[PDB]
């Protein structure tokens, strides 16, 4: 929770970190996607590129960054400071991020909140002792129709219940990956109910055009 | 900028010493606390001339005006982009 | 025409928006995405703005800035640098979750969009700034960007129209402030995502300093359709300067939260015991309607009887018609702790840049947290309804507006419930 850095035995500016080769082609691929000139426009994908390949970043992803795209460290740290994602500790393996936004809020994410709570023995900020679990609480996640939500590490898991998410943590711990959707009967996004709505097919190409195109 | 708008006329700093008893600032100049205010340079040349004072008069330092854009700040090819905001 | 909703399916423009059919090129293209774009591109920059100008289209971002006279501002001749489209689709309004549906299920509609407008704006190339939370969804459309090129509908000679136009997926990092267009540009460029003072517009200085349009998911993907079935076709929904189709959010204390499309002017109640199941526990359990996302305004619910949800209409009701997020809360729900939570959202996402929100909007949270509990005293109500107001209109973007509008919101539509708030906290606390 804080905003400075102090240099830890397993945090430091000797820390080894360095990317693979084929992060090295993807971090090419992210720099021709801007102009000659603005190759400090890759600070955001590349520093997240050393999220995904080391899982959180120490002061040694900030500063290869900052090596290779030829920005000083300084505006690679407060990118990092900046942004919510960037893990500058290490979290768990699964990184749960439960939305308690008002949208979620009404429709009790603080019980499941409370689940993940009392099934993982943490609490919000803490990590779970094996090191595969790290509870946060985030704000809207913009899945606000499908609450109550939560995310592990690029997955939605939506329309839960306390017995939806202890399943989904249960199924975590078992070594597998859950389905990243709605635990309701519903789909995505449509009325639980039935459709309400696109319940005719779709009219196809041609429908409507005007004259004269 | 209020303490610029008006001339000053001061006079050469004497000699101040310490007090042998408790260390104090001891001057024997009278016109060491002496500050006159003149509205133009001509009012206090004519005021050190008509009592016999020898001046030196340093001329007003505007500020020189600058040139401000904020969208400099974020150029398209030239060195005055700001790397931070 | 006087009473609007009842869509019809055919005048949908965001058919597949349920993903029950292919959100790939096929299914996009058997739904009517990518059909007749060169003879689109081919009657060039002033025939797309007229239609988008006479098709009334407002930015349904959520400040309803008319589309095509924003999009004209480019419509100027090159001075040396390129010329850029941004889209953006960070969507980190509370209530909101439309853009999310778009790219995911219509994710070719969008791309043509990009087409479109850069076509219209004379943009070189499409830079979609995503939210990187919505990693499968930013994954769905660079799968979709790559259909779209190896059919050659973007890319060199986009459509077959000897128009070059290159479409790029920018993902953000968590950062609900850069979904404002300034501070968007600033995070593309790879700094802090802070906004921009404005003068200038990023029409003169945009992204990388170059002439840029942001404009939100919805208000681009609608464009294709735009132009395909006319300006005429797309004024003819809602009221006049309301023109068009809308997508709802329907979220909160409802039966059935959910996505639709609807009907610009669309009353309000039609739209939640339509669409949405109604509120829990009937109409009768309505407490207020927070109607356009959490920046706007909440409403109770003799306001919300009668209410179109367009933008003048909620205008008229001391609202906004914002992203379009219905969040209903029923009579169960305390209804300062949500507004203070919703206040608390709004320190967590402010960049910090200008001094009154960086302060302000702590120092209403820590006032919101002490109305929840209720200690505090009345004066201080009124006291924090001029902090809002010195939040308001002073600060670099309308973050610190978003902020100051949910208290102002509270605060004129739930005083006494606040004052009986704090008098239960003195009586049984001193
Ligand atoms: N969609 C979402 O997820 C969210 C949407 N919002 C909405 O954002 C709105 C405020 O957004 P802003 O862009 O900060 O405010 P708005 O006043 O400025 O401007 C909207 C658009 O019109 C353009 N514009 C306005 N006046 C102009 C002028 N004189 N010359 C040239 N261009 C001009 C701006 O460049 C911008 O693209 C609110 O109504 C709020 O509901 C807020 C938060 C989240
Ligand atoms: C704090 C803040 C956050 C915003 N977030 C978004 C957003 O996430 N998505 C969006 O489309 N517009 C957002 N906006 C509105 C934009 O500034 C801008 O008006 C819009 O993205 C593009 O204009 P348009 O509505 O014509 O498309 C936000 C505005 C503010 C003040
Ligand atoms: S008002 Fe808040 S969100 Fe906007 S520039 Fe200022 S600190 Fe940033
Ligand atoms: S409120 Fe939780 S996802 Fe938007």
């Amino acid at each position: 929770a804080l905003f400075v850095h102090r240099d830890t035995p397993k945090n430091n500016p000797e820390t080894p970190f360095d990317f693979t080769p084929e992060n090295y082609k993807r971090i090419e691929a992210i720099v021709k996607n801007y102009p000659e000139g603005h190759k400090a426009a890759a600070v955001l994908p590349v520093l997240d590129l050393a999220q995904r390949q080391n899982g959180w970043l120490p002061i040694s992803a900030m500063n290869k960054v900052a090596e290779i795209l030829q920005v000083p460290p300084m505006r690679v740290y407060e990118v990092a400071t900046f942004y919510t994602m960037y893990n500058r500790k290490p979290v768990g393996k699964y990184h749960i991020q439960v939305c308690t936004t008002t949208p979620c809020m009404l429709r009790n994410s603080d019980s499941i909140l409370e689940a993940i709570q009392k099934k993982l023995g943490i609490k919000v900020g803490e990590t779970t002792p094996d090191k595969l679990f790290t509870l946060i609480e985030v704000e809207c996640l913009g899945a606000c129709v499908n609450a109550p939500m939560v995310q592990i590490n690029d997955n939605y898991y939506e329309d839960l219940t306390p017995k939806d998410i202890e399943e989904i943590i249960d199924e975590l711990k078992a070594g597998k990956i859950p389905k990243p959707g709605p635990r309701s009967g519903r789909f995505s996004c449509e009325p639980a109910g039935g459709l309400t709505s696109l319940t005719e097919p779709p009219k196809g190409p041609g429908f409507g055009v005007q004259a004269g195109l | 900028v209020n303490n610029t708008k008006k001339w000053k006329m001061e006079f050469d700093t004497r000699e101040r010493w310490e007090n042998p008893l408790m260390g104090w600032a001891s001057t024997a100049d009278p016109l060491s606390n002496l500050v006159l205010t003149f509205s133009t340079k001509e009012d206090a040349i004519a005021f050190a001339e008509k009592n016999g004072w020898s001046y030196d008069v340093e001329e007003r330092k505007v500020p020189k005006p600058k040139s401000k854009s904020y969208g400099a700040n974020f150029s398209w090819n030239k060195r005055t982009r700001v790397s931070t905001k | 025409k006087t009473s609007f909703g009842s869509l019809k399916d055919e005048d949908r423009i965001f058919t597949n928006l349920y993903g029950r059919h292919d959100w790939r090129l096929k299914g996009a293209q058997s739904r009517g995405d990518w059909y007749k774009t060169k003879e689109i591109l081919l009657k060039g920059p002033d025939w797309i703005l007229g239609e988008v100008k006479t098709s009334g289209l407002r930015g349904r971002g959520g400040a309803g800035f008319p589309t095509g006279l924003k999009w004209s501002f480019m419509n100027k001749p090159s001075d040396g640098r390129p010329k850029y489209l941004v889209v953006n689709a960070d969507e980190g309004e509370p209530g909101t979750c439309k853009d999310r549906e778009i790219i995911r299920h219509d994710p070719h509609k969008l791309v043509e969009g990009c087409l479109v407008g850069g076509r219209a704006m004379g943009a070189r190339a499409a830079y979609i700034y995503i939210r990187g939370e919505f990693y499968n969804e930013a994954s769905n459309l660079q799968v979709a960007i790559r259909e779209a090129y190896e059919a050659g509908l973007i890319g060199k000679n986009a459509c077959g129209s000897g128009y070059d136009f290159d479409v790029f997926v920018v993902r953000g990092a968590g950062a609900y402030i850069c979904g404002e267009e300034t501070a968007l540009i600033e995070s593309i460029e790879g700094k802090q995502g802070k906004p921009r003072l404005k003068p200038p517009f990023p029409a003169d200085v945009g992204v990388f300093g170059c002439p840029t349009t942001v404009a939100n998911v919805e208000t681009v993907a609608v464009s294709p359709t735009i132009c395909r079935r006319g300006g005429a076709w797309f004024a003819s929904f809602g009221r006049e300067r309301n023109s068009g189709t809308k997508l709802f959010n329907i979220s909160g204390h409802v039966n059935n939260p959910c996505t639709v499309e609807e009907e610009m002017s669309v009353p309000l109640k039609e739209l939640i015991e339509k669409h949405a199941g109604g509120v829990t526990g009937g109409w009768d359990n309505l407490l207020a309607v927070i109607p356009g996302g959490s920046s706007t305004p909440l409403i109770p619910k003799s306001v919300c009887e009668t209410v179109l949800m367009d933008f003048d209409a909620l205008i008229q009701a001391q609202t906004g018609l914002g992203t379009a997020a219905v969040i209903v809360m029923d009579r169960s729900t305390d209804i300062v702790k949500a507004i203070a939570r919703l206040i608390e959202f709004y320190k967590h996402e402010s960049c910090g840049q200008c001094t009154p929100c960086r302060e302000g909007v702590d120092w209403m949270n820590k006032v919101m947290a002490r109305f929840v509990r209720g200690d505090a005293r009345p004066a201080e109500i009124d006291s924090l309804w001029e902090i809002s107001k010195q939040i308001e209109g002073h600060t670099i973007c309308a973050l610190g507006d978003g902020a100051a509008w949910p208290v102002q919101g509270l605060i004129r539509h739930f005083r006494p419930e606040l004052e009986e708030r704090m008098q239960r906290f003195a009586q049984q606390h001193q």
